[PDB]
């Protein structure tokens, strides 16, 4: 831990950038495997912060660590593979703390190294798993994108003014998919700090001639009343019908409740979990606190916070939208209501 | 007293006409009793929360040598109240906006001098009416605003909640005001103050003052029945109210209470 953490957020670890977890380690890494190795040096340094971006490089370096994996003998490798996997996963968290798409995939190839039975051969083993691996991506990150940019496709209006926020991979396809076949509208990307990672959709939608807008969340409520449609993406659906996306989803939701705006929501269906939560504080991420610090006029006022005893800086990450601001998820099934994530579960 | 018809020139209020009929029937202690008995007369042929609340104005503005005073009093208080829609709607008129969409319920002379004012500054708005299904004043409302090069629409009584998410804000007239600051109006006003709440739409309201009524009524069955006679008048509570443009200027629905305090009513 780095820094004196909240009251209310003192369960939860706070890391930091310049404290790097390799310093204790062999630079021919023994224990650890050199790809899981730098799977959390990125993930720790910041280098992969997607949240489809980190399941897809989890389940390469992991690709990787079968291909190169061997079995001892006494033992089958059903098992050996499994217990070998979690210090890596335990690793992997402490540099990082791991998303839902990581849980749900980690789990999927627990569940497939499971199925696999001690009467195959070992190369037999290794190429069915990386084929599912594989096909595993193909479905459910790949093939899963297509269908949303069609399904939401039908609801996006010629002159309709979208609002999105932050940064994801799916919002960006289905407008520059929408917007090549046929509808003229405009969008207005809504950013916020310390990340600022809005600016990323905003350079992808100026590089494919979308009209775009750019303004801080703080200014949500001003533009709001000429919206039309807020389309946002989030990281997890939780069982109980709520969304887990960044911070600054739950009171853009609610402001536009406010204003009368219906509210969407684009995930895939391998992001479904089967927790709950109620709020932002039983279950976040606190990032490094220096982020907060920025060069404001001729000086930073944050450049010594710690000196401070009683200055506390609260960086969270994610955070829980209730039911109650949602009012369409689209998905490849189709388009279901926000209190149907049990029912696709199921 | 003579018949219905001081209220020749039809623009006129029917509470400006129960009033000039009061001031000059004035004009021929215990004139209160005499009074009394004159404003209930009036009352017979108007079931209307307007020529009450006219009535009880005058009677608390009479609170008998010295008549001179009081002929004085009366006619600049009618003089007064004949100027009433022009500051009304002049002070209103700027809570319009270029391009916005405007939702009226039924026909009022205070919303249509509203609405002539502000096409007069060069302002280009849509206003959508209701049918008023009771009686077909709707009609005539829309009929009046297509002549001032208006692009009018008519939707039904029952539409009233498909074309609130259209409309930008909402405006009507007012028979009467409560004192905590309601409104006494047509059957289709509190469906349609509400169905607003809902959207966080503006619900405004115009009315002059001497429709500043002295009741508080708790429900929809607290109001007079004789004002209802199918019922013909409804109530609207303040907290679906914004703003109240008056005479008197542009007030909270907080602030009829203070003013009928001020008047001891």
């Amino acid at each position: 831990d780095y820094g004196s953490k909240v009251s209310l957020f003192s369960h939860l670890p706070q890391y930091s950038r310049q404290n790097s977890l390799t310093q204790f380690m062999s630079i021919p890494s023994s224990v650890i495997h050199p790809a899981m190795v730098r799977l959390g040096l990125q993930y720790s340094q910041g280098l992969v912060s997607g949240s489809n971006a980190r399941c897809i490089a989890l389940l390469r370096a992991l690709q990787q660590v079968i291909q190169d994996y061997t079995t001892p003998p006494n033992e089958e490798l059903s098992r050996d593979l499994v217990n070998k996997l979690k210090p890596y996963m335990s690793f992997l968290t402490q540099c990082r703390p791991l998303s839902a798409s990581m849980h749900n995939a980690i789990k999927f190839l627990n569940k497939e190294i499971t199925s696999v039975g001690s009467s195959k051969r070992e190369e037999e083993a290794k190429s069915e798993l990386r084929a599912a691996i594989d096909r595993y991506v193909q479905e459910k990150i790949v093939l899963a994108a297509q269908a949303i940019s069609r399904f939401a496709y039908q609801k996006i209006s010629n002159g309709d003014v979208i609002l999105v926020y932050g940064c994801s991979s799916l919002v960006s396809r289905i407008l520059q998919e929408a917007w090549t076949e046929g509808r003229r509208f405009r969008v207005v990307v809504v950013d916020s700090r310390p990340w600022l990672e809005g600016r990323h959709t905003l350079r992808s939608l100026v590089h494919a001639g979308v009209p775009a807008s750019y303004l801080l969340i703080p200014a949500a409520s001003y533009v709001l009343p000429e919206v039309s449609k807020v389309l946002l993406g989030a990281h997890a659906l939780l069982a109980n019908g709520s969304v887990m996306s960044r911070v600054g989803t739950a009171q853009l939701a609610l402001v536009a409740r406010a204003h009368n705006v219906p509210v969407l929501v684009c995930c895939e269906t391998y992001k479904f979990c089967e927790r709950v939560q109620t709020d932002a504080f039983v279950s976040n991420e606190l990032d490094d606190p220096d982020d907060l610090q920025c060069k404001r006029g001729e000086h930073v006022a944050l450049a010594n916070w710690q000196n401070h005893a009683s200055l506390r800086l609260l960086n969270l990450v994610y955070d829980v939208t209730p039911p109650e601001l949602v009012d369409l998820v689209i998905t490849e099934l189709g388009m279901i209501p926000c209190s149907s994530v049990p029912v696709v579960l199921r | 007293y003579f018949k219905s018809q001081m209220k020749e020139d039809p623009d006129m209020a029917s509470a400006v006409a129960a009033i000039r009929t009061l001031l000059e029937f004035l004009k021929r202690q215990g004139l209160r009793a005499n009074l009394t008995s004159a404003i209930e007369t009036l009352c017979g042929v108007d079931s209307s929360v307007a020529v009450s609340s006219g009535g009880e104005l005058f009677l608390r503005f009479i609170s008998s040598k010295c008549k001179k005073i009081m002929i004085e009093r009366g006619e600049l208080f009618l003089r007064r109240i004949s100027l009433s829609r022009n500051k009304i709607a002049d002070l209103c008129h700027t809570f319009i906006k270029d391009g916005a969409t405007i939702l009226t319920h039924a026909y009022s002379r205070v919303v249509l001098r509203v609405l002539e004012a502000a096409v007069a500054a060069k302002k280009r708005f849509s206003v959508y009416v209701t049918e008023s299904q009771p009686d077909l004043s709707g009609k005539k409302m829309a009929k009046a605003l297509c002549h001032l090069n208006v692009p009018v629409t008519v939707v039904l009584d029952a539409a009233v909640g498909y074309i609130m998410e259209k409309a930008d804000l909402v405006i009507v007239g007012a028979e009467g005001v409560v004192e905590n600051g309601g409104i006494i109006n047509k059957i289709g006003t509190n469906q349609m103050a509400v169905c607003a709440k809902a959207q966080n739409k503006p619900f405004y309201v115009v009315a002059e003052s001497f429709k500043f009524v002295r009741l508080f009524p708790l429900n929809q069955q607290d109001v007079p029945d004789k004002f209802k006679y199918h019922p013909w008048v409804d109530y609207t509570a303040p907290s679906l109210i914004t703003l109240l443009f008056t005479d008197l200027g542009v007030l909270t629905p907080s602030a009829v209470s203070d003013e009928l305090i001020k008047l001891y009513l």
